[PDB]
C-alpha cells in the first residue's frame, strides 16, 4: 500500500548551515515499540 | 561540492556511528528507538554535521535518505505517539516526549527550534491534530501542528519502506511510504 | 552492509565535519595541517567512526581514498618532516613530534599503537629511514619504520593527486600518487 | 605523467580496531614547510 505527501519547505530558512539528522520516537499511557531496521542517506551541497 | 553518504543494512551491538539519546539503542540487527513501554522517548542521530546550506554562495544540498520501520503496538486502537525523521541543529538534545515526539516543545511556531521532521503520528493528539482524529504522515518545521498531512493507515507489526528527498532546485520535500 | 563515504572538494572556514587536533585549521579553502613554521603538528580527522572490519563475521571492508595535497618549503633543499594519511582508533590523540610524524612514538613495533600510515616522507632519519636518504612514500604499521617503502622526488608547490586503496580480499594496500606532467 | 606506486599486503584486522577514526597529520621539526591538503575523497564498505 502506498502513502505520498509533497511540500516547498524552503530549509534555508528554518535550520541552521550544519545539521545532524536522525530519528526519535515517544510514547505515552498508550505505548508501542518503535524500532529501524536499515538506514541509507545522501545528500550533495555544491 | 561536499557531500555525505551512508547506509547500516543491519545495526550491530556498537554501532558507533550513531549518537543515541533517551533510550535509543541497538538490539538483534535493529536499531529500537522505543521499547513497548510507557512514557518513554529516544532518538539516535548520525555522528557527522552535515553540511546543508552555506552561507556564503546560498546554496542547499539535494538530500535522499530512506529507511524501514516497524511500529510494533500490543493491539491496533492502543498505539501511541509515533515517530520522525528530522534535521536539528547539531547540538540537539531531546525535546518534550509524548504527543510532541520528541522533537518539539509547542503547537505555536517557534524560531528557535531550527527543527524540521517528518512525523509518522499514531495518536491524534486534539490540540494540533488532523480533526479526522485519524493516524497521519506530516510534515513539521518549528512546531508540532503539521504544514500538511496525510491519512495513513498502520499496519501493526509490518515492515514500512520510507523515502524522503529534498530537491534545492524548487524547495520540494517529498515522502513516500510504503508498505511492500 | 556498512559505507561510509564522503568528499570535500572545497574546504570552508567552519568545516564541522572534522575534528582538528595541534595547529590544523582550514584557509583560503584549503585544508593546513603546518603552517612553514618549526616544530610543529597539525592533525585533522573525520568525525564519523567507521567500521573497517567486524569481528562476528570476520568481514573487512574494502575502502579508497584520494586526496590532492600541497607540501609548500622555503626552497627543495630544507624540508621536514612530512605528511601522513592514518587509520587509527577513535579516540586517537597526537603522538610524538618531527620525524615520528604525530602518529607513532617508536622505531620499534607497538601493538598498543593499532594504527597504520602511509607517510609521504621528506626528512630522512637516519635511525629509521631508508638508508639511501631518498624522501619516500612508506606504508607504517605501528612503527615510524615503514615496511616497504618507494623513493619520491618532491616538487615542491606543486599539486600531487593520491589515492589509496584496500582491497578486503587480496588484503592488498595500493598507494598511488601522481604529479601532473 | 609522473607517479610513484607502492603495494603492500597489510592484514589490516590484525593491527586496528572495528571501528577507526581516518585522518591526516603533519609535522615540523627544525627544517619544515606548509603541509596543505586541497581535496579529500573516502569510501568504505563491510559486507
Ligand atoms: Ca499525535
Ligand atoms: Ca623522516
Ligand atoms: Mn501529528
Ligand atoms: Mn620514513
Amino acid at each position: 500500500t502506498s502513502y505520498t505527501l509533497n511540500e516547498v519547505v524552503p530549509l534555508k530558512e528554518f535550520v541552521p548551515e550544519w545539521v545532524r539528522i536522525g530519528f526519535s520516537a515517544t510514547t505515552g499511557a498508550e505505548f508501542a515499540a518503535h524500532e529501524v531496521l536499515s538506514w541509507y542517506f545522501h545528500s550533495e551541497l555544491a | 561540492t561536499e557531500t555525505t553518504s551512508f547506509s547500516i543494512t543491519k545495526f550491530g551491538p556498537d554501532q558507533q556511528n550513531l549518537i543515541f539519546q533517551g533510550d535509543g539503542y541497538t538490539t538483534k540487527e535493529r536499531l529500537t528507538l522505543t521499547k513497548a513501554v510507557r512514557n518513554t522517548v529516544g532518538r539516535a542521530l548520525y555522528s557527522s554535521p552535515i553540511h546543508i546550506w552555506d552561507s556564503k554562495t546560498g546554496n542547499v544540498a539535494n538530500f535522499v535518505t530512506s529507511f524501514t520501520f516497524v511500529i510494533d503496538a500490543p493491539n491496533s486502537y492502543n498505539v501511541a505517539d509515533g515517530f520522525t525523521f528530522f534535521i536539528a541543529p547539531v547540538d540537539t538534545k531531546p525535546q518534550t516526549g509524548g504527543g510532541y515526539l520528541g522533537v518539539f516543545n509547542s503547537k505555536d511556531y517557534d524560531k528557535t527550534s531550527q527543527t524540521v521532521a517528518v512525523e509518522f503520528d499514531t495518536f491524534y493528539n486534539t490540540a494540533w491534530d488532523p480533526s479526522n482524529g485519524d493516524r497521519h504522515i506530516g510534515i513539521d518545521v518549528n512546531s508540532i501542528k503539521s504544514i500538511n498531512t496525510k491519512s495513513w493507515a498502520l499496519q501493526n507489526g509490518k515492515e514500512a519502506n520510507v523515502v524522503i528527498a529534498f530537491n534545492a532546485a524548487t524547495n520540494v520535500l517529498t515522502v513516500s511510504l510504503t508498505y511492500p
